[PDB]
């Protein structure tokens, strides 16, 4: 087996396509289903949408700019909703934001976002001679000043150690991508399906079956943006736009016995809650130091 | 808004109208016969339902009385045909909307079915197409109203039909909102038909279009629709029941 890399990317992009056109045809025709609003705004407001297509960003488009702008993630029952996803039964939906009282299920939900998008970044920047492994998106806690991906690379490539000109073009390229808007979409997939969109790499096809494992019906969560798609763990943000100061800080070399892990940390700010040119400073030098919480 | 400043403009002096007001139709329906709950499942049976249809035809006295009412006073008169003309009145009358002609719309209907059915349509485009009657049509009830003023004896015919119906709503702007044109739908109706008996003319219009309490759900609309919840003041708080 012989693959170009436009075509890998085609291929997944054919067989997310595909999934979906399979999800739609499940023939709803248009259901009827509703929503009511126990957010402390406009209590007691109920919305009459479409089951499986209409969204709960979709929701907001009632009622104002302000909350399609502001919201990042949906409380939705039990669970925070991402506002793409489309909504299954009846519902009771609630309105997050940055300066909410516990912004901590959108903060997980930023941090899960920003690393995704370093993905990106990584491996399309890598010369053709060269292979990239994307390992898994390690979760961080806010407190630990950064986020954290961890990437696997050619072992004729594994001696040298990047330098600030590889990093600022890192961050350069990271910056590129939100400029464009990207909005980020979710999928559900079957174990079955999803092992084969990723295919070459072990580590995500492992992870997928841990993942799928401890949940009973064997589902695969996949969030696709652009020409990219990774499996995570939780909601994404709405779009690309809110994030606002991207930086690739710092980049560690960590060895296992059977693998050679990297880990690439930064820091980012959304542009509700931008920060002054001082105080970034400062924690783009708490960024640079090795995060260890796996577990 | 019920209001009447009393206070100040007095109020609108008590006229005799030289002109007696002159009414081609009225609104009420007497009486609305109140059908079997199974004639979803009974209708799969034609020989049931018409059997019970044509049973409460022959069976009924308030039926026959006011049937020998239009029959003593319009001769020539037959109950086996009327279900024919007054099915035929539908595939002209939805025509009339579908070419949106308002005249010969004036002949069929009567004065109540007119307004309704013109006011909430006008601005937009509306196909609709008659392929199927399913069920041959039964005339289910006939009432007459006894007017003491003016003489006046008003013959109302409900008529009850299956119907296979396709039906495309383009809004004004000419993107479609309420149902597709291809879909061949299932719809059932029950009709009231009125005359004038007085009348030297001879007019038998349609008038109401009864919907029977378990009758099935209507097609979902397109569009999302958002429900406003009761307007809060400044100092007036929320409060929610279960």
């Amino acid at each position: 087996s012989q693959l170009s890399p436009t075509e890998l990317i085609e291929m997944q992009n054919d067989l997310f396509n595909k999934e979906k056109n399979r999800q739609l045809s499940l023939t709803p025709r248009t259901e009827k289903i509703e929503v009511k609003h126990v957010g402390k705004t406009d209590p007691g407001t109920v919305f009459v949408m479409n089951k499986n297509i209409s969204t709960p960003y979709s929701c907001a488009m009632h009622l104002s700019e302000w909350y399609c702008r502001k919201s990042i993630l949906a409380l939705v029952d039990g669970q925070p909703w991402d506002m793409y996803k489309p909504l299954t039964k009846s519902c009771e939906i609630k309105f997050l934001t940055f300066k909410d009282d516990d912004p901590g299920e959108v903060n997980k939900a930023y941090w899960r976002s920003c690393a995704m998008m370093m993905g990106c970044v990584i491996e399309r920047a890598f010369k053709d001679e060269y292979v990239v492994s994307l390992v898994r998106a390690p979760e961080v806690p806010v407190i630990a000043g950064a986020f954290c991906y961890d990437v696997v690379l050619d072992k004729r490539l594994d001696e040298w150690m990047p330098t600030k000109e590889n990093l600022h073009s890192f961050t350069k390229d990271a910056r590129a991508l939100i400029y464009k808007d990207l909005p980020f979409e979710t999928l559900e997939v079957e174990a079955k399906v999803a092992l084969e969109i990723f295919q070459h790499n072990k580590y995500k096809l492992d992870f997928i079956e841990e993942k799928a494992s401890q949940n009973p019906e064997r589902i695969v969560k996949l969030h696709r943006f652009g020409d990219f798609i990774d499996v995570s763990e939780g909601p994404l943000i709405p779009r690309t736009s809110i994030c606002f100061q991207y930086e690739v800080s710092a980049v560690h070399n960590l060895q296992t016995q059977s693998s050679l892990v990297r880990r690439f940390q930064g820091l980012s700010l959304p542009v509700h809650l931008r920060a002054h040119f001082t105080i970034w400073n400062k924690l783009l030098e708490r960024s640079r130091k090795m995060v260890t919480e796996d577990k | 808004f019920v209001e009447h400043a009393r206070k100040a403009g007095l109020v609108i002096p008590h006229e005799r109208l030289e002109r007696p007001i002159h009414l081609a139709c009225t609104a009420g329906i007497f009486d609305a016969y109140v059908p079997p709950e199974g004639d979803a499942r009974i209708s799969s049976l034609s020989k049931e339902g018409l059997a019970q249809r044509a049973e409460r035809l022959k069976k009924n006295v308030a039926s026959q009385l006011s049937i020998r009412k239009i029959r003593e006073s319009d001769p020539n008169f037959k109950i086996k045909d009327f279900p024919e003309k007054a099915k035929d009145i539908f595939i002209e009358a939805h025509l009339c909307l579908n070419n949106s002609d308002h005249d010969r719309l004036h002949t069929l209907v009567t004065e109540n079915c007119f307004p309704d059915m013109v006011w909430d349509i006008r601005y937009k485009t509306v196909r609709w197409s008659f392929v199927e009657s399913l069920e041959p049509p039964q005339v289910v009830q006939v009432r007459c109203s006894s007017l003491m003023n003016q003489g006046n004896i008003y013959g109302q015919v409900t008529v009850r039909m299956h119907t296979r119906q396709t039906l495309a709503i383009y809004d004004r702007f000419g993107r479609l909102m309420y149902g597709q044109e291809d879909v061949p739908r299932d719809v059932l109706e029950y009709v009231v038909f009125e005359k004038h008996l007085v009348d030297p003319y001879g007019s038998w219009r349609m008038h109401g279009k009864i919907i029977p309490p378990w009758a099935p759900p209507k097609q979902p609309i397109l569009k999302t629709v958002m429900i406003p919840g009761p307007q809060l003041k400044p100092w007036e708080e929320f409060e929610e029941p279960q």
